[PDB]
């Protein structure tokens, strides 16, 4: 049994073969069309009757979006398809960069944006496996700043009226965890305790790390481009009766992981030499802060008058004091 | 019954009156069936499905009522058990192969030699001339292999027939031809009737290429409608589900010999390392640490050689007998022209569906597509089974039937509604779980089986169902509760499964806590095995379940007990019966293994600080007397009638006297523990100095040298000598000074020798003098 | 929390007020609310004062503006078409269940209960006239049915909606056997039952029993069944105490439902000739012949082999066989026009009379039966062997 | 209680005794006709002991009167078969039975 558990483990899970794109590109080719020879309006494949399925059941009204299974799985593979990954030249990398762009296509074409919205306005901010991937997709589709993307999302919400979609966004906004001080302590004194439960290493320190970067990265490509449209949109809502201000929740998420940091720097400002996990949790740490100032950064990067005036006007600055005293102990 | 064609109200009231007979016996309704079975017999039953003329919904009314009956339980209890494999370890099972022969070509799914425990089938034959009443058991009897071989011979009809698309399917339309005919099929397929002909012939019916065994189209190529290509989807599922578990029977068989080798292997290393020990202390150390890990990490590291890894010592012989079995597996998975194979088969059908039409059935589009992707994914099938595989030896082999059995009629009753005789069935079962040994001798297969996931199931279902308003069936709460705390103490794996519901339990701890003779059988009890003697989940204790704790603890010494001021008990403003159970679940979480956890102490004392009404009336200060007044009171109450029993047997009497003594020793004891330690208070922690300020403030010592000084009642033997022995459930119980002594030591601390006389003289010394006059044979 | 609003001469500081703006449907719904609780309460005083004095004069009593808001609240409360796209089915739906919850909490269905209360206590239509005149009279039926149908679009769907009834079930299962009142009450009793398994829990023996006896009293209608049905199982749940009690009322009967049976084919077989009285006929009044059986299996089927010999009689100079069916089932004796002998029993309509005889046995392999006719004085006569 | 009448002659002098099995092969109608069990529908002969309370007592008594291979009709009273009870779902209350029961065999 123990032999069983532990090769299920190490060999078994760690297996790894590549099937997306060919499996994507089979459910996109429609086929046999003469054929059939009905073509009465133009039938839909079987990728766009696989996104149709996942769109209705998100817009299916429900108290809690239910986890499903089948989501998982093809949401992770569409955005393995998505991503399909020294010096290079322009031509290739000119090359790759439109493998992408028809790579993208070849799911916003059949609504996978307008999932995605819908999957992540479902959540009503309720972190799960369900937004994880929703995300993962989102910013599969939208690597390298796709426009085309873009303008359908932002096109689906402005027509929805979608206060929900901004409600959910916020909510798991502030669902996203920092790091722990306390239940890091307590990891210690278990270690050096010394035995260690059947689980794997204490992650409670940044519960959700590659989610919160997930998150951030998204806003990032909605935003990406110096798109003036979702740039304001993140700021206001003009259509809609309730506005969120994403600008400012970033600003409150970005002020939390400051104050986690300098909780951590303090506690191991007596102590000489970093411990290999306090280690670990500073790298996790300094990836998400790095991934909100990308974001921050993106919001303002083409001239946006509004973000900037937001973000004077809100609590940045106590941030970046914070960061420039870790920066310099640190140092 | 043919002319019912153009009767349509017959022909509607008669489908409904099927539809209620189904009904009436859904859900392994045995009774209900044995007693349909006289209405419906087996003669009719055969000639409604072999019929040709027979009206489509009569005809599939018939299908459903005959699967109902006969078929259904069985059914569902094998597709239930279906995802568990447990494969006992005989001869049979290590002579299992992933492969036929040496060419590597798959066999036929379900064909083969398979050895995973699968439920018992059992009939009882229907006959009510007799009056056993014992058939009630088991559903009614049928010919199985006339039902196998009459589907077989209609199957091949109606594929034979359909392929030419004729106007005159059986019951008028080819959904009601195929669905009733292919439920039947799929049923017994399930059930596992089939043997290898059977087998091999409807495999060939199905798809003839694919499954040849070394124009003519089989059902998958016949341009099937929605519901029939559902149905379709399910048999293949069942037959990649049959592939998967044949897979996982080959994986243990092959494991048997590997860990076989590895095992006499590390005993050789073992053996060779105490003979060369004497080069190094040192050396012999940290090449001996492999064997002081624990041996779960000594598998894995043992296994750790996929990719290079050298610091595996696993020799090249091992090493390339996991690699070959590994590659064989990778290959049957299809990891690394006819299709010739079911993966194929299946992707390709699938696609051609999905691609020639939009299908108009989410149902359908979901399990289409979740069969493609368990097509694509054959490594997530294991993934998923290996959890769920668990091995045992030829001597447990009877023991895990019958709590597999056990575990099936708990699972069957989760789905009916809550009664009394389903009371008494799954108290039986769960009662029979414990009598069974497997039950305490693999906790790693209870866990995999989650049976503790359907027992608070069970929980859920008795209590949310209007817990606030009132609890029915409180002997089931109670029996699911004792099942929840021997599991928790069985393992400690088992206890950090059940720590993840800390949240649910605590919230319903107010179920039966003011009731006696159920104590240990609550939820609060089942939180309080779940936090035992496990540092870890001591730790893991968060702030908001110790101040939920906290407010309920407040909640009781606010409010009185509203079940004993209905009882007839006098009303008291607090609520001493209940608020001990929390004090004792607070005592389990800030006392483990001997020693305080520090968190858990301090963030209990703040909570109980911030709200000083959990002290009771006593220690709460304006008003309120010291705790040596409150005990000698609580002393007075319990002599005295009328004011410690109800006055309008455990279960009539409370003895409020020693519900507020115990009550007041429980905090003074959870208080104590709380306390910090010595060697801390001597660095100088500023939280430690005041926890103990904070202690001394709330507790005088007074109080305590005078509860220690409170004289006991001992047995006295008078009237021809006979023991008179005062009960102790109304006493003074010498746990309460226990407790004071806990409280005075950790807290106060005794240094001063004047101090240390004076409480000899006038504490434990009486008490010393007592306990030696009680030295007669009889009184001791 | 109950704060109550008052008026001061300087308030408070924390005196503020936000605004938040109602969507159209909901102001709609709250208009259609105000209206429909109007009109209902108007209907209901003057049902009340033909009650108590039947004045028959000065009271409003608007049927026809009942009428028409009922069918409006009955457009008003339609579950989308299924043709629909599924967005606009979602939207509808949603806004189907914002509506039936804003009806419930303004306490409509009470309102609904309290106008079907009033308008049953008349038994008939004439007997409605009676106190308010033939225009109340024709459209009480029409009202009643109205409102069962908005009572049922009111709570149907509604989980919520159907907890709520399930208190108030007991009073309508009360008037099942009211012949206006059936299918409307069998409707919102199905729809309940489908939804709230409280209506499960609520329902008892005596309901289930009054319900077989609406399936025994007013024929087969298999809405009753389907309600049944629900009664046995509901979101794959069963009632165990439900289906035994269905079972132990329903089935032992064999008076209701359809009963099934195996029927062996049975065929008949006469001579060429045909033996006829009458006044002045030159036809022989006595006749006589033999069947000897070679071979007969009891049992060749599940049921017993049916072997009867004798004389059948035609109806009025027809060479058909008078009476029976012509495909099978039906033998010798098994109507008023044959009169046959199987061994033990004399069969004629099918009715059976034992026969003695030496060796009473059922006809068997070899055996001999003589039949003798006589028209004379009509009788029929066997002799098994001699 | 029971009440017997032959269809098919037995052997005449072979009777169940102590402690045999006789096995039978039935079927059962209800008065007005109705059938309501069979063992030729199951296709199983069935078996039962003597004088172990196995069976319903007018189906006991009128075996033990037949004779081995015969054929009898048996008319068993509500106080002898089922009394006012009934079986729940099949037999209702104070109903009189009828069987063709045939002998095939004692062992």
């Amino acid at each position: 049994n123990l032999f069983l558990q532990g090769y299920e483990k190490s060999w078994i899970e760690t297996e790894e073969h590549y099937f997306e794109d060919k499996l994507i590109e089979d459910l996109a080719k429609p086929g046999a069309e003469p054929p059939e020879e009905d073509e009465g309006t133009k039938r839909v494949d079987p990728l766009h009757q696989l996104i149709l399925l996942f769109s209705r059941t998100a817009l299916t009204e429900k108290c809690k979006l239910e986890e499903d299974f089948l989501y998982m799985a093809y949401a992770d593979i569409m955005a393995k398809s998505c991503h399909d990954e020294e010096v290079k030249s322009f031509e290739e990398k000119e090359m790759e960069k439109q493998k992408l762009l028809y790579q993208q296509a070849r799911l916003h074409d059949r609504g996978a944006a307008e999932m995605v919205l819908q999957t992540i306005s479902a959540s009503k901010g309720e972190t799960g496996p369900m937004v994880a991937a929703t995300l993962k997709l989102g910013i599969a589709i939208l690597n390298g700043g796709n426009s085309t993307v873009q303008q359908k999302m932002l096109d689906y919400l402005k027509e929805k009226k979608d206060v929900g979609f901004f409600q959910s966004l916020a909510g798991l906004m502030q669902s996203c965890s920092v790091l722990d001080l306390n239940a890091f302590e307590r990891q210690n004194k278990a270690e050096g305790l010394g035995m260690v439960t059947e689980e794997g290493s204490g992650e409670k320190v940044l519960q959700d790390d590659e989610f919160t970067c997930d998150l951030f990265r998204f806003l990032q490509l909605l935003c990406e481009g110096h798109n003036s449209d979702f740039q304001n949109y993140l700021r206001t809502q003009t259509g809609n009766n309730t506005t969120v201000n994403i600008i400012i929740s970033t600003v409150d998420y970005l002020l939390r992981v400051q104050e986690s940091i300098s909780d951590f720097y303090w506690y191991y400002s007596g102590k000489d030499v970093i411990d290999e996990q306090g280690q670990r949790n500073f790298s996790k740490a300094i990836q998400v802060a790095k991934q909100v100032f990308n974001t921050l950064t993106e919001y303002i990067q083409g001239p946006c008058t509004g973000n900037q005036q937001s973000l004077a006007h809100s609590r940045l600055w106590d941030a970046v004091v914070g960061f420039l005293h870790v920066f310099a102990h640190m140092q | 019954i043919l002319e019912l064609t153009e009767q349509e109200e017959l022909l509607k009231f008669h489908y409904h009156t099927l539809r209620l007979y189904s009904a009436v016996c859904a859900l392994g309704n045995h009774r209900v069936a044995h007693a349909l079975c006289s209405h419906v017999d087996e003669p009719q039953l055969l000639y409604a499905i072999e019929n040709k003329y027979m009206p489509g919904l009569l005809r599939a009314g018939y299908y459903d009522l005959l699967i109902d009956i006969h078929l259904s339980s069985y059914a569902t209890a094998r597709l239930m058990m279906n995802n568990e494999y447990i494969v006992p370890m005989t001869e049979e099972t290590k002579s299992i192969t992933l492969f036929p022969d040496e060419n590597k070509k798959h066999g036929l799914p379900g064909i083969g030699l398979s050895t995973s425990l699968r439920p018992r089938m059992q009939f009882s034959s229907p006959s009510f001339v007799s009056i056993s009443n014992e058939c009630y058991q088991y559903s009614p009897e049928f010919p199985l292999d006339i039902l196998k071989s009459k589907t077989i011979q209609m199957l091949t009809e109606a594929v034979k027939e359909g392929s030419l698309h004729a106007r005159d399917p059986v019951g008028g339309t080819t959904e009601f031809l195929f669905v009733p005919l292919i439920k039947l099929f799929y049923t017994l397929l399930i059930m596992g009737i089939f043997h290898n002909e059977d087998l091999k012939h409807i495999l060939q019916l199905i798809e003839p290429s694919v499954f040849k065994e070394a124009p003519k189209e089989g059902l998958l190529q016949m341009k099937l409608p929605e519901p029939v290509k559902l149905q379709m989807c399910l048999l293949l599922q069942y037959l990649c589900d049959c592939q998967v578990r044949h897979r996982i029977e080959a994986i243990v068989a092959f494991s048997d010999d590997f860990v076989a080798k590895l095992q006499d292997n590390q005993r050789f290393r073992y053996n060779e390392v105490m003979q060369a020990l004497n080069m190094s202390a040192a050396l012999t150390a940290r090449k001996t640490k492999e064997f002081r890990s624990p041996p779960q990490e000594q598998i894995n590291m043992l296994l750790n050689f996929k990719d290079d890894k050298s610091e595996c010592p696993c020799p090249e012989e091992i090493r390339d007998q996991l690699l070959d079995f590994h590659e064989d597996l990778m290959t049957h998975c299809g990891i690394e022209k006819k299709s010739s194979t079911l993966q194929q088969l299946i992707s390709e059908t699938m696609v051609r569906w999905a691609q020639e039409s939009v299908i108009e059935d989410p149902e359908l589009v979901r399990a289409m597509f979740v069969l493609l992707h368990r097509q694509y994914d054959g490594i997530g099938g294991l993934v998923r089974a290996l959890p769920k595989t668990y091995t045992i030896n030829g001597v447990s082999v009877e023991d895990t039937i019958n709590l597999l059995a056990s575990l099936g009629q708990i699972r069957s009753l989760l789905s009916v509604r809550m009664g009394k005789e389903e009371e008494k069935l799954m108290i039986r079962g769960l009662g029979d779980i414990m009598n069974n040994k497997v039950f305490y001798q693999h906790p790693n297969l209870m866990r995999a089986l989650g049976m503790h996931e359907t027992v608070m199931e069970v929980m859920v279902n008795v209590l949310g169902g209007g817990e606030s308003k009132e609890i029915t069936f409180p002997k089931m709460v109670a029996n699911c509760c004792r099942f929840l705390c021997y599991f928790c103490r069985i393992s400690r794996q088992n206890q950090k499964a059940m720590f993840d519901h800390l949240s649910y339990l605590l919230e319903n701890s107010s179920v039966g806590l003011a009731s006696p003779a159920m104590r240990g059988s609550t939820p609060l009890d089942v939180a309080a095995a779940s936090v035992m003697d496990n540092n870890e989940l001591a730790l893991a204790l968060r702030e908001p379940d110790l101040e939920k704790v906290v407010r309920y603890l407040a909640g009781c010494g606010l409010q009185s007990c509203q079940m004993l001021v209905s009882k007839g008990y006098p009303d008291i403003g607090w609520n001493p019966v209940e608020g001990e159970r929390y004090l004792d679940f607070l005592r389990f979480a800030v006392f483990c293994n001997g020693e305080s956890v520090e968190e858990n102490a301090n963030v209990v004392v703040r909570l109980l600080i911030r709200r000083p009404e959990c002290f009771g009336p006593a220690l709460r200060g304006e008003g309120g007397n010291g705790l040596l007044a409150a005990m000698e009171e609580a002393i007075k109450i319990a002599e005295d009638p009328s004011r410690d029993g109800p006055s309008p047997e455990e279960d009539d009497t409370i003895h409020m006297g020693n519900a507020i003594m115990t009550f007041y020793s429980a905090l003074i004891d959870l208080l104590g523990r709380c306390a910090p330690e010595m060697h801390l208070i001597h660095a100088g922690k500023g939280e430690a100095i005041r926890i103990r300020s904070i202690l001394r403030s709330l507790i005088p010592l007074g109080d305590l040298v005078g509860v220690i000084s409170i004289a006991f009642q001992m047995p006295t033997i008078a009237k021809d000598g006979n023991v008179v022995e005062p009960d102790m459930s109304a006493g003074f119980c010498p746990d309460h000074k226990a407790a004071m002594v806990l409280f005075l030591d950790s807290v106060y601390g005794i240094e001063v020798q004047d101090f240390l006389l004076h409480l000899l003289e006038v504490g434990f010394l009486p008490d010393l003098r007592a306990a030696a006059s009680l030295d007669t044979a009889a009184l001791s | 929390i109950q704060r109550k609003a008052i008026m001061h001469h300087e308030g408070h500081m924390d005196d503020g007020i936000s605004l938040s703006r109602s969507q159209h449907e909901e102001s709609r719904t709250a208009r259609v609310i105000r209206s429909t609780v109007f009109l209902f309460n108007r209907f209901i005083r003057g049902l009340d004062a033909l009650s108590k004095k039947a004045k028959a004069s000065t009271v409003d009593l608007p049927i026809e503006s009942v009428s028409l808001s009922l069918q409006d609240l009955i457009g008003y409360f339609h579950p989308p078409d299924e043709h629909l796209e599924h967005e606009d089915k979602q939207n509808r739906l949603r806004a189907l269940k914002n509506r039936q919850n804003l009806f419930q909490e303004e306490g409509m269905i009470n309102l609904v209960l309290e106008c079907i209360d009033r308008l049953h206590v008349y038994s008939s239509a004439a007997h409605f006239a009676d106190v308010a005149g033939r225009e109340a009279g024709e459209s009480w039926k029409s009202i009643l049915n109205s409102l069962y149908e908005l009572l049922a679009a009111l709570i149907r769907g509604n989980r919520k909606n159907c907890a709520q009834f399930s208190g108030s079930l007991d009073w309508l299962i009360s008037r099942l056997e009211r012949l206006e009142a059936s299918s409307g009450i069998l409707e919102v009793l199905h729809c309940v039952l489908v939804e709230s398994p409280e209506a499960l829990n609520i329902i008892k023996e005596g309901h289930i029993k009054s319900i077989i006896s609406l399936l025994d009293k007013h024929g087969r209608n298999h809405k009753v069944l389907d309600v049944l049905c629900s009664l046995c199982v509901c979101h794959g749940v069963a009632v165990r105490s439900n289906q035994h009690l269905i079972c132990d009322n329903l089935l032992p009967g064999r008076d209701l439902l359809l009963q099934t049976r195996l029927v062996n084919h049975v065929s008949s077989m006469r001579p060429n000739i045909f033996l006829g009285v009458s006044e002045g006929s030159a036809q022989y009044k006595k006749w006589y012949y033999e069947l000897m059986v070679d071979h007969t299996e009891p049992f060749v089927t599940a049921e017993a082999t049916h072997l009867r010999v004798g004389w059948a009689s035609t109806e009025g100079y027809s060479p058909y066989p008078g009476g029976g069916e012509e495909w099978g089932g039906n033998g010798v004796g098994d109507d008023l026009f044959s009169y046959g002998f199987d061994g033990l029993h004399l069969w004629s309509g099918c009715i059976a009379r034992t026969v003695s005889s030496p060796n009473q046995h059922l006809l068997r392999t070899d055996d001999v039966i003589s039949c003798c006719l006589d028209l004379s004085a009509p009788s029929i006569s066997f002799r098994i062997n001699g | 209680g029971v009440e017997i009448e032959t269809i098919s002659p037995g052997d005449g002098r072979t009777f169940p005794k102590k402690g045999q099995t006789c096995v039978v092969h039935y079927t059962g109608m209800l008065q007005n006709g109705k059938k309501f069990d069979s063992s030729r529908d199951r296709n199983k002969p069935f078996k039962f002991r003597i004088g172990k309370q196995e069976v319903i007592k007018g189906f006991e008594e009128g075996a033990a009167q037949m004779s081995l291979g015969q054929r009898a009709k048996l008319t068993c009273t509500p106080d002898v078969a089922y009394g006012a009870t009934g079986h729940p779902g099949v037999i209702p209350p104070n109903a009189t039975l009828i069987f063709d029961v045939e002998l095939l065999n004692l062992e």
